[PDB]
Formats: structure tokens, sequence, C-alpha cells
């Protein structure tokens, strides 16, 4: 019986790929594109990180000095 | 009823003053004694508590400086 119900769960699918390997090109294009809009913001995250890094150092070394 | 302040040394010096001008046994001295013994123990139940009073003054002023200092630095970063 439980084999009967599990049979009963079974989904029909196409044994046919096309429509499946269609969605993964789709996917896989998808996960390029955003992957390359990643990486320039990535780049231009890392510059800005850069500039207020300096402006920290900045700070801290003269507010050191200067209360103490 | 108890705080080491001025007002109750003016209270001491009045009680010795009306004690002369009221002078065999005192009602104003026993009033005075009364005094005299209140003082002792607010000076007994004293503590030294002791730091210098000159130096006090020092780092009022330099405290003062830093708290200066401070705000100056702070709203040097706002603008």
């Amino acid at each position: 019986m439980q084999i009967d119900t599990l049979i009963n769960q079974l989904p029909g699918i196409s044994t046919a790929p096309k429509h499946q390997l269609e969605k993964i090109k789709k996917l896989q294009n998808s996960i390029e594109e955003k992957q390359l809009e990643r990486k320039s913001l990535e780049s231009e995250n890392e510059d800005l990180k850069l500039q207020l890094a300096k402006r920290i150092e900045t700070f801290g070394r003269l507010s050191c000095v200067l209360f103490q | 009823a108890e705080l080491l302040s001025q007002q109750d040394f003016s209270i001491l010096q009045s009680r010795l003053l009306e004690f002369l001008a009221s002078q065999t046994a005192s009602k104003e001295l026993t009033l005075l004694r009364q005094g005299i013994r209140q003082l002792k123990e607010k000076v007994s139940k004293m503590e030294p508590e002791e730091m210098t009073v000159k130096e006090k003054k020092s780092i009022i002023e330099i405290l003062k400086a830093r708290i200066a200092l401070k705000k100056a630095f702070l709203k040097m970063a706002l603008s």
C-alpha cells in the first residue's frame, strides 16, 4: 500500500530535458549579469572604503594627541 | 538634625553671647553646653576626607580646559 500511495505521490514529468535545460541557461545568464553589476559596485565600494578609512585615521591620531 | 554648616557656627556664637548677657546655676549655660555637646558629636562623626584644596582649584581649572576642548573638537567634526 505504501508503494502504491507513493506512486500516486509521484508527479509526471517529461523525460525530455529541453524545458529544464532552457531554465538552466536563463539562470546562468542571470547570475552572470548580476555578478557583473556586483563587481562594478564592489570596486566602487572598496575605493569609497579606502577614502573614509583615511579620514578615520586622521581623526584617531589627532583626537588622541589633542586630548592627551 | 545633623550637618556641619556655617549656620550652626553662628548658632554657637549666638548661644555664647546670650550666655554672657545672662550672667549659682544657669539655664542659659546648660543650653550652651548642649550646643557645644552637639558640635562635639558633629566633629566626632567628622571624617578627615582631605585632598589638597589648592590642588582642588587646579584640577577644576584643567578639567574645565578639558571640557572646553572636548566641545570644541566635537563641534569641529559636526561642522
